[PDB]
């Protein structure tokens, strides 16, 4: 019975990631005064199916690798970490209800940079290794503000429990007392997933240009399996929905609608701006987000003490 | 226990899909390719700035590790001492950032 | 409300292709279901439609026949299936069919 | 004092907001009247068992029952 | 008679400095850009439904070559080789002889459609309106030499498209 | 027009609705028609194992009330 | 028989998935790239056919040789073709890619890219219209549609 | 991160255009100029046509001059839409590419209606233009131009005040004016550096002395001022197109010297002199008198010049093609020193480099 719960978690994750490609192409199409796919399925609904089948029957490279084993371990770690991020997400009840789900997700998302690093190792191209090192330094830069913003908010939560965060926002959204944290958090999750304006894997050649259609479709989909997750995590963190314990699907419809609107907000951001130069987003993290994030972390340390609003431990 | 079941299931599904991806087009006998990069064969030069941003991440990540028990530390009965040490730790993180600023350590990846 | 007029125009697009069978037929063959005025039909079965309220480029279209010169063209419709007397009209080289 | 402040607010408004929020976070718990109640609520939260006392004969300030009027009360918390 | 793009000094009163810092910290121009992109989300797109809808063309359009005939069936071409003299790519190869009734006609008329630059100098050099560059643009092949047209393919393009070429020349001969 | 993107968004929304409604129905099924007991803390685990003992059928969720005492 | 019907349905499936998910490399040489962009533009909109541009030849399916192939570039074009995973297709676009065109008799121009790469669809024009390039891409899709890979594999 | 040296290797589109021109007539050599700067087709046609007409000692009729200026400013819109939107597409802004190529599609419909080809028209010819405007064309050019300002306004909404766009352009690609003149830069590459030089004002050709327009002048010489100069040149091109549509005269569209421009097809089929002249123009071509001109125009990338040498025959002896992008890409090495690799692609975008004109 628990295995049925695991499968109804992880198979709809891959289906939602598949149709997120269609939603991306359609929404980017209409924002660009054109259409997205509408030929392959009715309203393009068979486009991700045809695309996944097309990739799975292309010839892989199997190049001269510095490591064959890490060439294999990069998609496996990517998909495994991209699927295990979803297991403490309370919607309204989680698969694994753990006391430290927030810190769990922070640690497992910190583990995701090894996919980028091993994919840069496995290609013998030294320029792909350079781009992988730039991607890793980008991701570990924005993990700092992820950790500190998340700590500042959990100072208003009371615990590391993700299901407590629904109880925290029963009166007000947590974007109202923490919108500067929310906007730096949202841009930092945008910079975590190598997503535009923070993507540096299409132009000055990325870390996963060595992969062609066997592992690539897996990498990509693991990457989008992070993106929805991060928005769902943002939905739990700043836009907490109403939970009726006798009708849990009210919460499930409400957080699903908010997470869809936030993933579409990612799509609507990448269709609206140019990219950063690499040192410009390093300037954005280390000189603009990090002083504000430290200042607001001091503010959210001292603020529940000065208002007598320290949240419950349990 | 159910957690290990979930982790093992995700690793199993990932290994299944990766093996099918690596070996369903290896059923094909497409063609045998010989195929005889921006740099040709030059050795990868060390970039000092990339190492500096990695160590700056490591040290600020340790300062984050000190900051992590604060939601539990707000439940103490010694709140004056706790608030003082919390503001002191975030201030020392800010001082490490200010020294990293003013000594030009955050330059060309600013 | 002006959303009711939108849903009623969609339902009469369903009713305007001769029911659900014709609606799904033109939806899967054409990937477009809007209705127009039948301007004509050639000796092959290509049907030519106007809608002057659509914008310039959408305002004239062909539904290709399902069988032309012995070839099944239910799915394999072709841009060069248009005969030359309708090729001026469909490419807007003239106002007159 | 306002020329340098307007200059840094025109050049570096991120750092002005940072130093201002940091200064408020430092100095404001020493000025808030509610900082006493944080301490009071965190000591009123009974994580452990209230281990009873052996009645020696003379402890008037200790109750004999939870519903007795003597002892610590939390009416300051029920009102706030 | 000249103007200076980007020669504005921003105002330095507290109103404008606070406006610029609210733009910096609260991201006003970025929300402007998101709003312009959302404004295009709710527009009808410009996409036509090819091949069921076609891009608009004029009767001057320069597409696939064809040889025309008179309204008696006699072909218009009298082998004068003006089209291959004017041809900027040397795409036209003509050989002629007097045929059995003594008429001046071609024995070879080749147009390499892979040398041809589709500029239409041949149709405007032609004194009898024989070679024309017709309305067809949908003639992609799977083989290189299927675009190496000889006289038979060109006379068949004339016989194929004459019902349309005659109307385009009817609509455009008074501009010529 | 812009309502053409809504079938893909609706399919993706159903795919995001399935895990939550699934785990809600499974937790109601496996726990006697009720929510799964949350045991983050050892007191919660002690009460839950005491429920498993006092139920008599080796299930924490089988509740016994005043009818179980004389 | 039965296995003949099985491999026929499997050929239809894999041909459907390959023709309906073509990925050209965003790679233009000369004036034909402008019209290839107009076929990427909103009026024609190749993305609604499942036809997207990708930067790398590793995640690409068809090489649209759109422009003049000179003598100085032909090894780079061949290297781009050799980095593409199979099944890879080539659409020669325009007169210079087809047979040299206006620069046919030049000292520096490869007379047709079919001296360098095998070519599947020759699209004629100088440039062909963007509508004509989309015609060539749909003819490429119909060519992929009638491929008989598993039927020939089952008969060999 | 720093760029010490940038060595561009070109010749990948070198096709030997101007050796092929020496073996073709003047009319046969005209369509090579469409294919040099292949987003500026009729501008290069106009440059070569002015060169040939200067060697022929003839002049086009006034209506042909106004059609040349009208379609040259439509061409300037085409080239700056290509320039700005691909310069934004490389930096990352991919959406106004799609927003502005529909207006560019409508202008290609204008080329197709006037000539029959969407890009390489071969329309502006020495002696006038090939063919008169079709009836109803100028109304549609009016309906395009009346609405094009809002398209520029929403492009400029998406880029000009954007902080990510400004951080990729403002400190980047600074050229001092003296080094811009010494490196042979022209067009926006000069006028971004504050130089008040535009060949439509200073050395005016066909009827540019009769149209009223402004010349946008940069102040800092960076990528951002050159961007704003191209946006305001699109604005002033809309101004010129409004004036050309209001002031189009009647009359003929070729020079009525029938030893240069071919006669009408009705009179070629009636008159003996017209058939002889049609024959000899479309086989031999007109003889150009011996001599060498350097005729330059203000094409939308800069000074586009032809050094054309006739030996008296009906074929050019020599045809050197001065393109702006050649000297601009030569100056790329100086413009990129002290910048980064993601800045060099912005410099390559703001020098509007099309390698057809770079390589010939
Ligand atoms: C989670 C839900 C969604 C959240 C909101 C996000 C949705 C909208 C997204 C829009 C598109 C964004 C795309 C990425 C953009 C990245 C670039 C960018 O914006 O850089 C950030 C820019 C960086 O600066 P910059 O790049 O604009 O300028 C260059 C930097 N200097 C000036 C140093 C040269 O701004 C910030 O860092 C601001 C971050 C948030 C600030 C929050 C301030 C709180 C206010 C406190 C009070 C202040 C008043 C004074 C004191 C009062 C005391 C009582
Ligand atoms: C995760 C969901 C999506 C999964 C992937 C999509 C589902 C379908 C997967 C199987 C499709 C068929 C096999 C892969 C595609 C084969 C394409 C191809 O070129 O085949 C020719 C190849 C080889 O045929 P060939 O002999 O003509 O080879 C051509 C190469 N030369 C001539 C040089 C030797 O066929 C095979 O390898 C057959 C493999 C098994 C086919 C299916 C058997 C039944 C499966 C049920
Ligand atoms: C190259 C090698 C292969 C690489 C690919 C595969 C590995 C990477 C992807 C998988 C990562 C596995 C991470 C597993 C542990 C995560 C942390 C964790 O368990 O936290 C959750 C929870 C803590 O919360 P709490 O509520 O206190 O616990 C219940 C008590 N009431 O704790 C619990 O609930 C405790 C449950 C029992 C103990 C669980 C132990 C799990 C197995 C150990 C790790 C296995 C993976 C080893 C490799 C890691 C990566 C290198
Ligand atoms: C006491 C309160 C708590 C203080 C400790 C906590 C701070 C929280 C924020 C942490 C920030 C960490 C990094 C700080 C570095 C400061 C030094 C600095 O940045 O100096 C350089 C800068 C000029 O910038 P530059 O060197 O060119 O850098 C590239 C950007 N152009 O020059 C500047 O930017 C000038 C900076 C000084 C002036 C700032 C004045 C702000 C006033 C706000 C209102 C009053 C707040 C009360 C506290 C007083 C603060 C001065
Ligand atoms: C959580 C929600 C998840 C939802 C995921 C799925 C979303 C999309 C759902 C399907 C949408 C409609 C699909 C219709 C496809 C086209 C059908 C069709 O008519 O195909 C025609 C084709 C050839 O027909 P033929 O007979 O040759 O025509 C000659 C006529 N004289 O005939 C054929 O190709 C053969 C028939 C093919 C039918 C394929 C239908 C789609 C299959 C998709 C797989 C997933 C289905 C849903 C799974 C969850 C629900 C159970
Ligand atoms: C014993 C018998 C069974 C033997 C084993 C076979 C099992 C079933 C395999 C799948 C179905 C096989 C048939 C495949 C399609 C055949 C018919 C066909 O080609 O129809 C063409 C039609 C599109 O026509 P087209 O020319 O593209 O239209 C142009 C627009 N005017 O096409 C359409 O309208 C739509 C075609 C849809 C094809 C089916 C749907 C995709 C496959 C779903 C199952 C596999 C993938 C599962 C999910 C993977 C993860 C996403
Ligand atoms: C996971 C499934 C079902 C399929 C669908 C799919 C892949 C793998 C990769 C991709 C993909 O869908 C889209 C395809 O088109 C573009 C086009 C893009 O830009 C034009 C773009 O830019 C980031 C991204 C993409 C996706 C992309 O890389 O596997
Ligand atoms: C990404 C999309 C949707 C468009 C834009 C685009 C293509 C396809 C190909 C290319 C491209 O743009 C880049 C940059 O701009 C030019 C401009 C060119 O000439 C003006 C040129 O000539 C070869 C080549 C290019 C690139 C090129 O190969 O599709
Ligand atoms: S259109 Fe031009 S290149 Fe083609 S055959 Fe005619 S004259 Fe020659
Ligand atoms: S097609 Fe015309 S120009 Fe060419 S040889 Fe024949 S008659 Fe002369
Ligand atoms: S075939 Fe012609 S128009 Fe096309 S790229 Fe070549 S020269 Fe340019």
């Amino acid at each position: 019975m628990f295995m049925i719960n695991v499968l109804t978690l992880i198979i709809p994750i891959l289906l939602a990631v598949a149709f997120l490609t269609l939603v991306e192409r359609k929404v980017l199409g209409y924002m660009q005064f054109r259409k997205g796919p509408n030929v392959v399925g009715p309203y393009g609904l068979l486009q991700p199916i045809a695309d996944a089948i097309k990739l799975f029957i292309k010839e892989p490279l199997r190049p001269a690798t510095s490591s064959i084993s890490m060439f294999i371990l990069a998609p496996i770690l990517a998909l495994t970490l991209a699927l295990t991020m979803w297991i403490p997400l309370p919607m309204p009840y989680p698969l694994i209800n753990m006391n430290l789900g927030v810190l769990f997700m922070l640690a497992m998302s910190s583990l995701a940079v090894y996919s980028i690093l091993w994919s840069g190792w496995a290609s013998n191209s030294k320029y792909a290794l350079i781009g992988a090192l730039r991607a890793v330094a980008q991701t570990i830069s924005y993990e700092v503000t992820l950790a500190i913003i998340l700590l500042s908010v959990l100072l208003m939560n009371g615990s590391f429990t993700l299901s407590t965060l629904i109880i925290t926002q029963e009166q007000v959204w947590l974007i109202f007392p923490a919108w500067p944290l929310a906007m730096m958090w949202f841009i930092s999750t945008l910079a975590e997933t190598n997503r535009a304006p923070f993507d540096l894997t299409e132009g000055e050649s990325g870390f996963n240009v060595e992969y062609a259609a066997g592992p690539f479709a897996l990498f990509f989909m693991a990457e989008y399996a992070n993106i929805i997750m991060m928005n769902i995590f943002t939905t739990t963190l700043f836009l907490g929905a109403f939970h009726n314990p006798y009708m849990p699907e009210l919460y499930t419809i409400n957080f699903t609608i908010k997470s869809l609107l936030l993933s579409i907000t990612f799509l609507w951001i990448r269709a609206s701006y140019p990219r950063f130069r690499y040192d410009q987003l390093m300037h954005l993290l280390w000189k603009n987000f990090l002083p504000l994030t430290l200042a607001l972390c001091m503010w959210h340390v001292s603020l529940p003490i000065l208002l007598s609003s320290i949240p419950p431990q349990t | 226990m159910n957690l290990m079941i979930t982790l093992l299931t995700n690793f199993t599904l990932a290994t299944l899909l990766v093996t099918i991806a690596f070996w369903l087009p290896q059923l094909n006998v497409y063609s045998e390719k010989t195929s005889p990069d921006p740099m040709g064969s030059a050795r990868l030069p060390f970039s000092m700035k990339f190492f500096l941003v990695a160590i700056t991440f490591l040290l600020f990540d340790l300062e984050i590790a000190l900051l992590l028990p604060l939601p539990w530390a707000s439940q103490t009965t010694n709140l004056n001492t706790m608030l003082t040490m919390a503001l002191l730790l975030i201030f020392l993180l800010a001082v490490s950032l200010a020294y990293e600023w003013t000594q030009k350590g955050l330059e060309w990846t600013e | 409300m002006e959303l009711l007029q939108v849903l009623k125009r969609g339902l009469q697009q369903v009713s305007g292709h001769g029911g659900l069978r014709g609606y799904l037929r033109v939806l899967f063959r054409a990937n477009d279901v809007r209705v127009g005025t039948l301007v004509g039909e050639d000796k092959y079965g290509n049907k030519y439609y106007e809608d002057n309220k659509q914008f310039f480029g959408r305002h004239r279209w062909v539904i290709y026949t399902t069988e032309m010169n012995g070839k099944n063209t239910f799915w394999d419709v072709d841009g060069s299936m248009v005969p030359p007397e309708w090729h001026r009209w469909l490419h807007c080289m003239t106002d007159d069919p | 004092v306002a020329a340098f402040l307007k200059n840094v607010w025109a050049k570096e408004p991120v750092l002005v907001a940072s130093f201002a929020i940091a200064g408020l976070a430092v100095i404001l718990p020493t000025l808030s009247p509610y900082t006493k109640y944080s301490l009071m609520i965190n000591r009123a939260t009974p994580y452990n068992y209230p281990v009873p006392l052996r009645d020696d004969g003379n402890m008037p300030d200790v109750p004999s029952h939870p519903q007795d009027p003597q002892g610590p009360s939390l009416e300051w918390l029920k009102r706030l | 008679t000249y103007k200076y793009v980007n020669l504005r000094e921003p105002s330095m009163d507290m109103k404008s400095v606070t406006d610029r810092a609210a733009q910096t910290l609260l991201w006003t121009e970025l929300i402007r850009g998101l709003g312009m992109t959302l404004s295009y989300l709710f527009r009808e797109p410009a996409t036509i439904n090819y091949p069921f809808e076609k891009g608009p063309l004029s009767p001057r359009f320069r597409g696939e070559h064809a040889l025309r005939r008179y309204p008696s069936g006699e072909e218009r071409c009298i082998a004068c080789k003006l089209c291959e003299a004017v041809c900027p790519a040397q795409a036209i190869t003509i050989e002629a002889e007097p045929r059995a009734d003594g008429s001046r006609r071609t024995t070879r008329y080749d147009i390499d459609m892979t040398k041809c630059i589709y500029c239409g100098f041949c149709q405007e050099a032609c004194p009898v309106d024989a070679i024309v560059e017709g309305p067809n643009f949908e003639f992609s092949t799977e083989t290189h030499e299927e675009l190496l047209y000889n006289k038979e393919k060109l006379l068949n393009n004339g016989d194929k498209w004459e019902a349309e070429i005659a109307a385009n020349i009817q609509a455009d001969y008074l501009y010529r | 027009m812009w309502f053409e993107v809504l079938p893909g968004i609706a399919v993706m929304g159903v795919c995001l609705f399935i895990p939550g409604m699934a785990t809600a129905r499974i937790h109601r099924f496996s726990n006697g028609g009720r929510e799964k007991r949350v045991a983050h803390y050892s007191y919660q685990w002690y009460l839950m194992e005491r429920d498993r003992r006092v139920s008599g059928v080796n299930r924490y969720y089988v509740s016994k009330g005043l009818e179980n005492i004389d | 028989s039965r296995g003949e019907y099985v491999v026929a349905k499997l050929d239809d499936l894999i041909n459907w998935a390959r023709r309906s998910s073509l990925w050209p490399m965003t790679f233009g040489l000369a004036c034909c790239a402008v019209e290839m962009m107009h076929m990427a533009a909103p009026r024609y909109d190749m993305d609604r056919f499942g036809v997207v541009f990708r930067a790398s030849p590793r995640q690409s399916d068809v090489m649209i040789v759109a422009g003049t192939l000179t003598n100085k570039m032909a090894p780079a074009l061949r290297k781009v073709y050799d980095q593409m995973p199979e099944p890879r297709y080539v659409v020669s676009m325009g007169s210079c890619a087809n047979g040299g065109g206006y620069y046919h008799y030049s000292y520096s121009v490869v007379r047709g890219c079919d001296r360098i790469v095998p070519v599947d669809i020759y699209v004629p024009g100088c440039p062909p219209t963007a509508e004509a390039l989309l015609y060539g891409i749909l003819q490429l899709q119909k060519k992929i549609k009638r491929e008989k890979r598993l039927r020939i594999w089952y008969r060999r | 991160e720093m760029v010490r040296k940038c060595d561009p290797h070109i010749g990948l589109l070198h096709r030997g255009t101007e050796k092929l021109i020496e073996y073709k007539t003047y009319l046969q050599a005209l369509p090579y100029f469409d294919r040099l700067d292949y987003v500026s087709m009729m501008c290069n046609e106009q440059a070569y046509s002015l060169a040939v007409e200067k060697l022929l000692n003839i002049q086009p009729p006034p209506r042909a001059q106004w059609i040349r200026v009208l379609f040259g400013e439509i061409t300037r819109l085409l080239n700056h839409i290509m320039a700005v939107t691909t310069h934004a597409l490389d930096i990352g802004a991919m959406t106004p590419f799609f927003w502005m190529f529909e207006e560019r599609e409508k202008m290609f419909e204008f080329y197709e209606r006037v000539s029959g080809a969407r890009m390489h028209a071969a329309y502006v010819r020495p002696g006038g233009v090939h063919q008169d405007l079709p009836l109803g064309l100028m109304d549609d050019i009016y309906e395009f131009s009346k609405n094009f300002s809002l398209r520029i306004d929403e492009l400029e909404e998406m880029l000009t005040n954007n902080r990510i766009w400004r951080n990729r352009t403002v400190d980047i690609g600074v050229v001092t004016a003296e080094d811009a003149l010494n490196y042979g830069f022209s067009g926006v590459m000069l006028r971004g550096s504050g130089i008040q030089w535009d060949l439509r004002k200073t050395q005016p050709y066909d009827v540019y002395d009769q149209v009223e327009f402004d010349v946008p002048i940069g102040s800092r010489g960076d990528c951002y001022d050159r961007y704003l100069c191209r946006v305001e040149e699109m604005r002033q091109s809309i101004r010129i197109i409004s004036q050309c549509l209001n002031k189009m005269p009647p009359g003929e569209i070729k020079v009525d010297d029938a030893k240069v421009s071919p006669p009408k097809r009705a009179e070629m089929k009636t008159s003996m002199e017209s058939l002889i002249h049609h024959f000899k123009l479309y086989t031999e071509g007109y003889q150009v008198p011996p001599g060498a001109t350097y005729t330059a125009i203000e094409a939308p990338k800069g000074e586009f010049g032809v050094y054309l040498v006739s030996d008296g025959s009906s074929r050019p002896y020599r045809c050197k093609i001065k393109a702006p992008g050649f000297a601009h890409l030569a100056g790329l090495d100086k413009m990129s020193k002290g910048h980064m690799l993601a800045d060099v692609v912005a410099i390559i975008g703001t020098q509007d480099i099309v390698f057809g004109e770079v390589d010939r």
